[PDB]
RNA sequence: CUGGUCCACCCGUGACGCUGAGGCGCGAAAGCGUGGGGAGCAAACCGGAUUAGAUACCCGGGUAGUCCACGCCCUAAACGAUGCGCGCUAGGUCUCUGGGUCUCCUGGGGGCCGAAGCUAACGCGUUAAGCGCGCCGCCUGGGGAGUACGGCCGCAAGGC
RNA sequence: UAGCGCCGGCCAACUCCGUGCCAGCAGCCGCGGUAAUACGGAGGGCGCGAGCGUUACCCGGAUUCACUGGGCGUAAAGGGCGUGUAGGCGGCCUGGGGCGUCCCAUGUGAAAGACCACGGCUCAACCGUGGGGGAGCGUGGGAUACGCUCAGGCUAGACGG
């Protein structure tokens, strides 16, 4: 049945990062959409795209990575080093533009829903907005 | 050549027919009080030798470290599998507010600004290899946009 | 040239154990056995031979290590042929890693070699004359090839990766950066400069190590003609 | 006579889903009621032997019970000591079962070794103890104690 | 007028005599059984000072009830197992409503107090004046992405032939 469509998303990209894949796809869904289109103009992600599995709307979403490191474990460091949904379908979280949170001393980043849109911590306050609370990601 | 330091220089022990004999631990900071930055675990049958041998080691395994005016960038959480650490920026005037442990590492790091805890366990070695992990994945503005460009 | 003659006898290897990692360099699996793409490799070699070369001009010293029975002597006559380090024989814990202590052991042949060539032996019975001896043949079954050495590599060059996994770990923790010949039951990321393709077969291995050795030699300075194998290869 | 589950076709419904306090049903063995049955085995019980002693281990004997019907009891190392549902995260090999012209593949199950990762370690690892969300149950120093009082259930033993 | 607590470890402060599982100490660990930096006195030292110690209770440490911020294979902890009521939670597309939610405006949120500034009493405590914000609720207006809700469509869930 799937509980939370979003999380999903947001794991499925947390789990496809840590094993470097290329390009995880996800269900297709509007609201979705917006996730990571912020998620990607901010610079998490090379970017995302409409495709089709099997007669299904999904989205490619094409990873970034840092540069390979030298010495043992050569691992790329990562370019979502975090990501984690706040407000969930069992607890949902609602801030006040006057009271919004700043990821990593700023480092990070805070998408959340808002009436006039998903919204980047900052652009919330640019345009004075609170809203729901979707997660943060550094 | 930098700065020394030790936390803790325990006498640990073995059994064996007729007796027990004891090695050393043996842990050291040491740093330029400026950035650079490393710890250092020696272990032998006697005390200055565990230290200079922890010596050794504590330059070598090293770690610069990203300063603003004596404060850390970006507040993280490390927790190293039993304990876990806190780590959070302050202003001037704050000075280095820490358990015994995670001082030694900050202040020959030249932090002198930093609010920070305990948390979890405590065991002194398992909170030293925590702090170190956790300066050692501070990353100032630049790595940053440096990373999420790509250009 | 490099084209033909690697896509001649000396693709593909290999069944049923391998990295899905090292799989992006697969074309296909013909026979049941790993069909390597011929054109991939080659594009390897390319930046791979780039970094053999500047690595040469710049007069670095490469320790080729070729432990396995299939490649033991084309290292031996490749890397002799070229004034570099190698070693066919048993690897050995701290060769970089622990370098001083292992060279203490270089210059314990150095002193052998004094008495294996200087009229001292008025003294010395013949009981001690024996092991004495005995020694130095050893001495020399496992470091001729590796005394040359003296300072501390500036690559490494490595017949079978994961064989000989271990040196990858001593080099990878100095900071030495690795290059190697690798079958598809190979490690690809753990390897700084990868010569994909088979290295189990003599046919590949003389192959890469010919060129790869010439290229240090013209590099460096007086190309010549290989050294005798095309017969060892029978 | 009847329950579950798996595979093929993509034909029907059209979010009808997931979880689940209380409730209700099932629930090894021993044990209880009435009636039956009783070969072998066997608590208790008797004799032998061993021992300082031997209410035990070993030996000879031996009743309830073990078997059936109907009814009651409801506990356990009821153990993977791991609640259920869904999505995600390398592979190698063994085996049970289905579909496909098939040294191969595709599904559902049972095992071992292992990516990444988790773990205090042992260890786990697409049968997760990894990464996530929903819902329930449970924990909060050792002893006193699963005891006492009360309440409920039970013929009783006794259970919650 | 100078006093009091302490000087094994936590914990800043060390020697000597006496003593001998006694006299005693004690917050935890422990200390005393003839040679005690742990008892008691002395010399000296550390801490504070018109005080210093004790007892009692509250919050802290205690992320030891964990919302922030924990857990449950073996450490304390998955219900014996299922069916299922209530509640909780709910896939993809579009539309109306705008409950939740966000915003703005105004009312209210007394004084005192808390914080800031400046002034008053020689300072200070104390005091005056002025400033700011405040959760929360009342009225009005507005945004509609997520939640909800009515309505419409779909087939990826579930069910069915
Ligand atoms: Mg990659
Ligand atoms: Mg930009
Ligand atoms: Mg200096
Ligand atoms: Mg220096
Ligand atoms: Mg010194
Ligand atoms: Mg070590
Ligand atoms: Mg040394
Ligand atoms: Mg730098
Ligand atoms: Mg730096
Ligand atoms: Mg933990
Ligand atoms: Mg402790
Ligand atoms: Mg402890
Ligand atoms: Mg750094
Ligand atoms: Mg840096
Ligand atoms: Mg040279
Ligand atoms: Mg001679
Ligand atoms: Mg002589
Ligand atoms: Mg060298
Ligand atoms: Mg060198
Ligand atoms: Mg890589
Ligand atoms: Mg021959
Ligand atoms: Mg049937
Ligand atoms: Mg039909
Ligand atoms: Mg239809
Ligand atoms: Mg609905
Ligand atoms: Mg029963
Ligand atoms: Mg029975
Ligand atoms: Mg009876
Ligand atoms: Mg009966
Ligand atoms: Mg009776
Ligand atoms: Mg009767
Ligand atoms: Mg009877
Ligand atoms: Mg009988
Ligand atoms: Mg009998
Ligand atoms: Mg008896
Ligand atoms: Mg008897
Ligand atoms: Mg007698
Ligand atoms: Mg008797
Ligand atoms: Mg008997
Ligand atoms: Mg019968
Ligand atoms: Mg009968
Ligand atoms: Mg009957
Ligand atoms: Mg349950
Ligand atoms: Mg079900
Ligand atoms: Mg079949
Ligand atoms: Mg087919
Ligand atoms: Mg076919
Ligand atoms: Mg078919
Ligand atoms: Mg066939
Ligand atoms: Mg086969
Ligand atoms: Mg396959
Ligand atoms: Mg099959
Ligand atoms: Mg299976
Ligand atoms: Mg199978
Ligand atoms: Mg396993
Ligand atoms: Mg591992
Ligand atoms: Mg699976
Ligand atoms: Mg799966
Ligand atoms: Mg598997
Ligand atoms: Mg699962
Ligand atoms: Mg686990
Ligand atoms: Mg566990
Ligand atoms: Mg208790
Ligand atoms: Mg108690
Ligand atoms: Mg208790
Ligand atoms: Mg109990
Ligand atoms: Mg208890
Ligand atoms: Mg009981
Ligand atoms: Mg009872
Ligand atoms: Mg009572
Ligand atoms: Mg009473
Ligand atoms: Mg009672
Ligand atoms: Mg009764
Ligand atoms: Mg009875
Ligand atoms: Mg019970
Ligand atoms: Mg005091
Ligand atoms: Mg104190
Ligand atoms: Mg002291
Ligand atoms: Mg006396
Ligand atoms: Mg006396
Ligand atoms: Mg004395
Ligand atoms: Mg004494
Ligand atoms: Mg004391
Ligand atoms: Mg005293
Ligand atoms: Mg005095
Ligand atoms: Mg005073
Ligand atoms: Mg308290
Ligand atoms: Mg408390
Ligand atoms: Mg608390
Ligand atoms: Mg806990
Ligand atoms: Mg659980
Ligand atoms: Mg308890
Ligand atoms: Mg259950
Ligand atoms: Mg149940
Ligand atoms: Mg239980
Ligand atoms: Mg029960
Ligand atoms: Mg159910
Ligand atoms: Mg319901
Ligand atoms: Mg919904
Ligand atoms: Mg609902
Ligand atoms: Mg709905
Ligand atoms: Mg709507
Ligand atoms: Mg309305
Ligand atoms: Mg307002
Ligand atoms: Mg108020
Ligand atoms: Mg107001
Ligand atoms: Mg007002
Ligand atoms: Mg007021
Ligand atoms: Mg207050
Ligand atoms: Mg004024
Ligand atoms: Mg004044
Ligand atoms: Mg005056
Ligand atoms: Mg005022
Ligand atoms: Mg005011
Ligand atoms: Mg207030
Ligand atoms: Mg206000
Ligand atoms: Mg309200
Ligand atoms: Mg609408
Ligand atoms: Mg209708
Ligand atoms: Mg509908
Ligand atoms: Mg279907």
């Amino acid at each position: 049945m799937l509980t939370d469509p979003i999380a999903d998303m947001l794991t499925r990209i947390r789990n496809a990062t840590r094993v470097y894949k290329e390009s995880t796809d996800v269900p297709a869904s509007r609201f979705k959409e917006e996730i990571l289109r912020i998620l990607a103009r901010e610079g998490f992600i090379k970017g995302y795209e409409r495709v089709d599995v099997d007669g299904k709307p999904y989205l490619r979403v094409y990873l970034k990575y840092g540069p390979r490191r030298q010495g043992p474990d050569p691992r790329p460091e990562q370019v979502i080093h975090h990501i984690r949904r706040i407000s969930k379908p069992g607890r949902r979280v609602y801030v006040g533009v006057k009271e919004i949170p700043r990821v990593r001393r700023g480092l990070g980043i805070a998408i959340l829903s808002t009436s006039k849109g998903v919204l980047t911590d900052r652009e919330a306050r640019k345009l004075g907005v609170g809203g729901e609370l979707i997660c943060e990601v550094w | 050549d930098f700065e020394e330091k030790m936390i803790l220089i325990r006498r640990t022990a073995r059994m064996q027919a007729g007796g027990r004999r004891f090695r050393f631990g043996a842990l050291v900071v040491v740093g330029d009080r400026q950035g650079r930055v490393g710890l250092g675990f020696g272990k032998a049958p006697e005390v200055p030798l565990a230290v200079q041998k922890a010596g050794y080691y504590a330059r070598r395994n090293m770690v610069e470290v990203p300063l603003q005016n004596g404060t850390i960038p970006h507040e993280i959480e490390v927790e190293f599998g039993a304990s876990k650490i806190v780590l959070k920026p302050a202003a001037p005037g704050t000075g280095v507010i820490a358990g015994a442990v995670p001082r030694a590492i900050l202040e020959l790091a030249g932090v002198t600004d930093i609010l920070t805890k305990e948390l979890g366990s405590r065991n002194p070695i398992n909170i030293a290899y925590a702090t170190m992990e956790a300066l050692r994945q501070l990353r100032t503005k630049a790595d940053v946009e440096r990373l999420r460009k790509g250009e | 040239v490099k084209e033909l003659l690697e896509a001649g006898v000396h693709f593909g290897h290999e069944r049923k154990r391998w990295n899905p990692k090292f799989a992006r360099y697969i074309y296909a699996e013909r026979n049941g056995i790993h069909i390597i793409d011929l054109q991939k490799t080659m594009e390897e070699l390319e930046r791979t031979f780039r970094f053999i070369e500047d690595l040469a001009m710049r007069g670095g010293t490469i320790l080729f290590v070729g432990t396995k029975k299939q490649a033991q002597d084309i290292v031996r006559m490749e890397a002799e042929r070229a004034g570099m380090p190698y070693v066919n024989q048993r690897w050995l814990g701290g060769m970089l890693t622990n370098f001083k202590t292992i060279s203490q052991r270089v210059h314990r042949l150095e002193e052998l070699e004094a008495l294996f060539a200087s009229p001292e032996i008025e003294e010395r019975p013949k009981k001690e004359q024996v092991r004495l001896k005995h020694e130095l043949e050893r001495l020399q079954k496992y470091l001729s090839g590796f005394r040359l050495l003296k300072r501390l590599p500036d690559a490494i060059f490595v017949v079978d990766p994961t064989k000989e996994a271990i040196a990858v770990r001593e080099a990878r923790k100095l900071f030495i950066p690795v290059i190697a010949l690798a079958d598809t039951d190979s490690d690809p990321d753990l390897v700084d400069y990868i010569i994909p393709g088979n290295d189990d077969a003599i046919r590949s291995i003389q192959l890469i190590l010919s060129r790869a050795v010439d290229l240090i030699i013209q590099a460096r300075g007086g190309v010549v003609e290989p050294s005798p194998s095309y017969a060892l290869v029978q």
